[PDB]
This record gives C-alpha cells, structure tokens and sequence, in this order.
C-alpha cells in the first residue's frame, strides 16, 4: 500500500484565494485528520472524520472546511486565504481512534497579500579552494540559492546528470536576506564534498538544481520581470587538474 | 455495601428488514439504561435524566462521532465473519464491555462478542488472551493477539478508564442508583388442589432488584418454586417463592439491601 | 443458528383490586433475534395508548422489553399480552392470571 | 486532556545515549505515543505505552510512569540519522490526541582529527567555508547585515568514512575577507 498521499507539497496563495489540499489513503482506515504545524507549538487539529459520512471540528477549524463522502479521500478547503494560514499542513489516517497515525508528506503553504513579492532563486556554484585540496586532499563545492520567495525550494546535486546524496549537506532552514521585513526573500546554501581526485577528473560534470515552487503559467502577471512560475534554476561546474 | 456495574452493548444486524436499525449501542449502570445510539438517529443521547443534566453537549457530540466510527467497524466485522462461516442472509453480531466496582473496593472488567446470540470470543485481561469457541473464532483470535498494543489498550480501559467512568456516573445518579426502597412482603395460603395447601411468599416495591427469598422448616426446604425478579414499571421490582405442604405436617426468609426479614 | 422464543409474563404493578386504578405489565424476555411485536389486549381487542421500554440487552445476548398500560380491573374484563416473533408461526396470547 | 511538556531542544554526541522526557497532566488516559519527524518529513510512529514500564525495539526504548505522569524515549548508540524532532502525544478519556510542542534532537559528530580552516571558494563570475572544526564550536552569525552566515551543517563522506562540520559565509561587499569572517 502507498499509505497517505497528500498534494500539493507546496503552494503560494494571494490573500482571498481558496485552495483544496487533496488527501487519500488505500489502507481502509476509518479515521482521517487535518493538522497544521507552526513553530513552537504542538500539531493542531483542524478537522477529523471518524468514518465515511461524518466529519467534526478540531481545535482550530475556523477558515477551513472538509468532506468525507468516501473512506479513501479527506479534502481540506481553505475558504479565503489569510496570512495567519501560512503553515505546514499534514493529512493523517488511523485504523481506529486509539491506533497509530499514518501521515501524508505535508503541504508547505505561504499566503501573501501581493504576488509581486514572489521571486525564483538565483543559483550559483562556487568551485573548491586550492588550499583545501592541498591541505586535505578533499574538495568542497558550495551552491547558493538567493533572492527567492516564498521559502518553497528543493535543492539537489547531480554528477554526470545523476542525483547524489553521499558528501552532501544542505541548510535545513533558509536564511532571511532582510530579517526585519515580513516578506523578506530567502537564501539557502549547500555543500558537496568529494576527493580532490574526483574534482580533478575533467570527465565529471557537477550541477546544483533548485526546484522552486511559485506561480502557475495560468496566473496573471502585469510586471516587467519574467512571471515567477514553478521552475528549476541550475548552476554547474566542470572538474579539472590546473 | 453493594456492587455497581457499567456496561456498553452493541447489536449489528446484516440485511435488516426496513423497520430495524443495522446497529444499536446502549450503556447501562446497574439495570438503568444511561445512553443510546443507533444507525437511524446517528446521535448518542442520554436515556437517564441525571446523565442529561451532568454531561455538557460536547460529550454527546464527541461520542456521536466515536459511535459513527464504531458503527462502521461493526458492519465490516460482521461482513468478514459471514465471509468466514460462508453465511448468506441476516445474522447478528453483539459485543458487551464493562466493569464492576465491589464494596471492598475491588474491580472486574470483561469484553465478549457473540455471533447469532452465541459466545464467539471472550477476553482475558490478565493472560491478555482471547477464548475462541470454534475454528472461525480462533482465526480472529490470532489477528487480535498479534496486536500487543491493542491488548494493552484494552486491559487499561477495562481496569482504569471503565472504573473512572462508573464512579463519575454513580456520583451523577447517586439519588437513583444508591437509594433503597424496602420490599412489602406478604405470605399467601392457597389451596392449589383439594386437600393440598401451598404457601406463596410475595415481595414488591423494592429497589435494588437484587433480593434473596427462601422457605425454611423450624433447615432450607426442598422443591421451592421461584418467580423471576420482575420490573413493576415504576422503577421498583416484585418477586415470589412458593412451597407445597405435606399432608398433616414453615417461615419465609427475605434478605434485601442489608436487611433480613422472617414471616412464620 | 439458535433462535430463542420469548418468555411472556403478565402481571400488575400492585396487588390488583376490582375498582382500583393499577398498571398491567407485559414482560417479554430471553428472546433472540431482536425483532418482536407486542400488544396488550382487553377482551381480545387491541389497547391503543400502550407504553414500552426501549429494547434492552441481557449479558446472555437475549433481549427484554416491558409493555405497560394504565387500567382498572373488574370481575368481567379480560386482559392479555399478544407477542409475535420469528420463533412463533402465530402470535401467542398470554392472559392476565388475575392474582 | 489538560497539558503536555517536552524540552524544545537536546544536543548529544554520536555513539552516546539520550533520554527525551515528556510530562503530562490529565484526568483519564488511553496511552502515550512517541513519533519521529525528520526535517521537511512526515511524523512516523515510534512507540505506544499505556501500562507502566519499558518497551525496547533495537536502539529505542520508551518508559511510562502513570503515577508520575511521565514518559521518556531513550536512544542508545546515537547516529547522525537520529537528528530529528521527537513528538510526545497522549490520548485522553475521549481519545483526543494531545500533542507536545516536540523535541529537536541535535547529534554532534565525533570528530577524531579536528583540523579547523576557513577557505575561499572560486566564485562563479565571494563565498567562505569554515570546515573540519570540532563539534564543540558554535558558529554565531555576525551583526554586519551585509554578511550572511549559515548554521553548522554535518556532511558524511562515506567515500572516505569521514564526517565534517562546516558553515558558509558570503557577501557582495568589495571589503570582506574570509579570514576572521566567522566571528
Ligand atoms: C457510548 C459509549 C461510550 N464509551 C464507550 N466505551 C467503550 N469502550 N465502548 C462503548 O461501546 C462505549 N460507548
């Protein structure tokens, strides 16, 4: 079984838009739940359903509605997007009211009063220091995603057009370029560390890939800059001796 | 100094004729109904006014959602059993869960299931095991015994939660559940056939329903005929015991709520 | 499958006396399955305005019910309880024994 | 269905042991749960206690004291992959799932051969990298708001069975040196 399937993973909305978060489970579970997770507090129940044909309010139901006309699906509707609804949403299911919850992969949601605040990341790869390669026989590439809003990005490293994990560390949380401002654009760093030998091989191609979540191609745009749509922004380095 | 109990029953019926709920659940404290829910109302409601006055609307609303959940689970449980036995047509599934609080302060808890009104599965909360009546019950017993966390959930609920609920409910209904109405006990002489005399000891107006009645000589009597403890329909019970005399050959003994009576 | 036919007891709330306002009780018990029809009769005809308890559950998985009515006994008036159930190929009439 | 408390953050060394405490106040109780939640991931079920005592599954144990209103989640032989939030939750008498604010667990790598340097990377056409320092070093961000500094990140180069701390700093200021940039 798939477990709990929740979509989308990311969403930006303007103040006043409505939105449906989809959630399905193929586990024949009676209980489905919607939670929001906000910094510095416990998961908060929005709505739950004890079975198909019934739903009930959680602790923070205001601004949302749900339906459960099937065992499988428990859609959450945001009635009229408000900034206070900027959060991470998790769909869950359990067999019974006392059994362990199975969680969806979550929906990171940002509401802004103005879509002109949305920006795709600029992405740059910084080759390794000759001093590091000399003193450690190791080489650390740094990737820098800057100027993006909202904080909806997935950073991946590709070598020779194939994703890698070993030797990678990515900041778990983006930095604010302007800590004061409330719609501050974000910056995210990552390292890929490899042997000096691997970096010296001119047959090795390195690629930092930042999947950005922004506007739809369908969204209206009356600004001179390119419409800041969902898009992959990349930068690249080739290995070499010198 | 008497025993109290809390019990929740569940009745599921497959393919009910149009005028019969597919599902009913009723709670009792002693012989009093406290709570009702069915598949027609889809509402949990109080059946005693002292439950109504003491539990805010949020209780009924919450347990309404829980009972909709358990109604669905029951329906799937029955369907599955009917698959296992390969039974078509209408069949019943039943469950009783509850606990006793005795005078010494000691407790009991139980959980059993019935298919077509016969013992199917009985829970042992000490050995954390299920007694299965046949091969089909053994199959459900193995699935249930493989979920250790659920057995422990169930043990705790019977021993802690059930007893906490009972005490809360006893306090709510104290004027009803903890009162005494003593029996009015008469002794009738009836000639049942010519020459042959039989004595009837009759009791009524009594609560609780628990009562002991026997006939003694000068030594208990043999062949005592017992009437059931029956409800009078005003919250009190009636009951009787008869003996038949021997040619040329006695007292009625009643014990109720810590009071002993003799009628010679 | 084991069906249980109802036990049917008819009796008064109080020692009955002719001309003394009482209650006639019909207690139907130990039946399975749950589907049942009960009528109180007065000289063979159906008494309207009868009251009954909810279907009630016993720990042996059988069911019980109390049907009762306000009445005043006489020497002449006959009273009965008529119960139908899947176990009964015809409704069963049980008459009030008149203490 | 009243209250539940667990520490905001704990820090322990790779290979060592950590005990995450959770206290709760309630009249009525149907069990206490621990969930594991990795950064950007779903919470996943770890443990369920309802009776008093201790349950053990590999490196994880969960204890419950009913009279103390107290549970702990015990992690032995800590690995970097145990770096996560651990969520305490219990069921009240009405099966309401009451959630702790969660404990962020930070694991420090055991750096056997600390070799702390700051290095300047070839820019793309300036980035600085503080690397190979011991896990007891805290990277503070500077006051200067034209200079950005990341938290320490732990990378695991399985290619050389090697682990290393690093933090990155950057700026566009023509007056900005990597040396002495990390305080
Ligand atoms: C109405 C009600 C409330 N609580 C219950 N608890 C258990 N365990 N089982 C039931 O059927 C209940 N019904």
């Amino acid at each position: 079984n798939a477990g709990v399937t929740q979509t989308p993973k990311f969403q930006v909305l303007k103040t006043g838009q409505s939105m449906t978060l989809q959630c399905a489970q193929d586990m024949n579970h009676n209980y489905m739940y919607w939670y929001r997770q906000d910094p510095g507090m416990g998961l908060r129940l929005i709505y739950y359903s004890a079975s198909e044909g019934t739903t009930d309010k959680g602790e923070v139901p205001n601004g949302y509605n749900v339906s459960r006309s099937t065992t499988e699906d428990f859609p959450l509707r945001l009635l009229s997007a408000a900034p206070s609804q900027t959060s991470v949403y998790f769909c869950a299911s359990s067999n019974r009211e006392y059994s362990p919850l199975h969680f969806g992969n979550g929906t990171r949601l940002t509401v802004t009063e103005d879509l002109n605040k949305v920006f795709p990341p600029e992405v740059a790869v910084f080759e390794p220091s000759e001093a590091e390669i000399s003193h450690t026989q190791k080489a650390t590439l740094v990737c820098l995603a800057t100027g993006f809003y909202p904080d909806h990005v997935e950073l991946s490293w590709w070598v020779n057009g194939k994703e890698v994990h070993s030797g990678v560390c990515t900041d778990p949380q983006p930095l604010k370029e302007q800590p004061a401002l409330n719609d501050s654009r974000y910056a995210l760093s990552s390292r890929l560390r490899v042997s000096a030998t691997f970096w010296q091989d001119p047959r090795n191609h390195f690629r930092c890939q930042v999947q950005f979540y922004g506007l739809s191609e369908n969204d209206e745009w009356t600004q001179d800059r390119a419409k800041p749509v969902t898009q992959i922004v990349s930068a690249e380095a080739w290995g070499r001796a010198d | 100094m008497r025993t109290h109990s809390l019990r929740y029953f569940r009745l599921g019926v497959s393919d009910p004729i149009h005028g019969v709920p597919e599902f009913i659940s009723v709670g009792y404290v002693d012989s009093h109904p406290i709570t009702t829910y069915d598949s027609v109302t889809r509402q949990k409601e109080p059946r005693a006014p002292w439950m109504a006055e003491n539990l805010a609307p949020d209780h009924w609303e919450r347990y309404t959602q829980l009972l909709r959940g358990w109604q669905q689970m029951f329906k799937v449980e029955l369907k599955r059993l009917q698959r296992h036995y390969n039974h078509s047509g209408s069949h019943t599934y039943q469950r009783m869960i509850g606990c006793e609080l005795l005078e010494d302060g000691s407790t009991t808890g139980f959980l059993q299931y019935a298919y077509d009104g016969q013992d199917f599965l009985i829970f042992n909360k000490d050995t954390l095991s299920w007694l299965a009546v046949d091969n089909v019950a053994h199959t459900i017993k193995q699935a249930w015994e493989a979920n250790q966390h659920e057995l422990l959930y169930q043990k705790n609920w019977l021993e802690e939660e059930c007893i906490a609920w009972l005490k809360r409910f006893l306090e709510y209904g104290k004027d009803t559940l903890q009162r005494t109405e003593p029996p009015l006990v008469r002794v009738n002489r009836k000639e049942t056939f010519p020459g042959v005399t039989a004595l009837f000891c009759k009791a009524h107006g009594f609560y609780p329903p628990e009562i002991y009645m026997t006939w003694m000589k000068n030594e208990i009597v043999q062949e005592i005929d017992y009437g059931d403890i029956l409800p009078s329909g005003d919250g009190t019970y009636q009951a009787w015991a008869s003996i038949e005399l021997d040619p040329q050959s006695y007292s009625c003994h009643v014990e109720h709520s810590g009071v002993h009576m003799v009628l010679q | 499958m084991i069906q249980r036919t109802p036990k049917i007891q008819v009796y008064s709330r109080h020692p009955a006396e002719n001309g003394k306002s009482n209650f006639l009780n019909c207690y139907v018990s130990g039946f399975h399955p749950s589907d049942i029809e009960v009528d109180l009769l007065k000289n063979g005809e159906r008494i309207e305005k009868v009251e009954h308890s909810d279907l009630s559950f016993s720990k042996d998985w059988s069911f019980y019910l109390l049907y009762y009515t306000e009445f005043t006994p006489t020497e002449k008036d006959e009273y009965a309880c008529r119960v139908n159930h899947v176990t009964l190929s015809q409704p069963k009439i049980v008459k009030w024994d008149r203490d | 269905g009243q209250n539940i408390d667990q520490p905001t953050e704990m820090t322990a060394t790779e290979g060592a042991i950590v005990q995450i405490n959770c206290t709760y106040q309630t009249s009525g109780f149907n069990g206490l749960f621990w969930y594991q939640q990795h950064a950007g991931e779903a919470p996943t079920f770890l443990s369920y206690n309802v009776l008093d005592g201790l349950e053990e599954k590999g490196r994880f144990s969960s204890f419950l004291s009913r009279s103390k209103g107290y549970s702990y989640l015990l992690l032995k032989e800590l690995q970097m992959k145990d770096s996560a939030s651990y969520l305490c939750a219990f069921l009240d008498s009405n099966y309401q799932l009451i959630w702790g604010a969660g404990t962020k667990l930070i694991i420090k790598p055991d750096i056997q051969n600390p070799d702390p340097a700051v290095y300047q990377l070839r820019d793309s056409k300036s980035v600085c990298l503080f690397t190979d320092f011991d896990s007891q070093t805290n990277v503070s961000q500077s006051k200067d708001s034209d200079v950005y500094i990341t938290d320490k990140c732990v990378l695991d180069m399985r290619s050389m069975d090697f682990k290393s701390n690093s933090a990155v700093a950057w700026s566009n200021k023509s007056d900005f040196a990597c040396a002495n940039a990390f305080n």
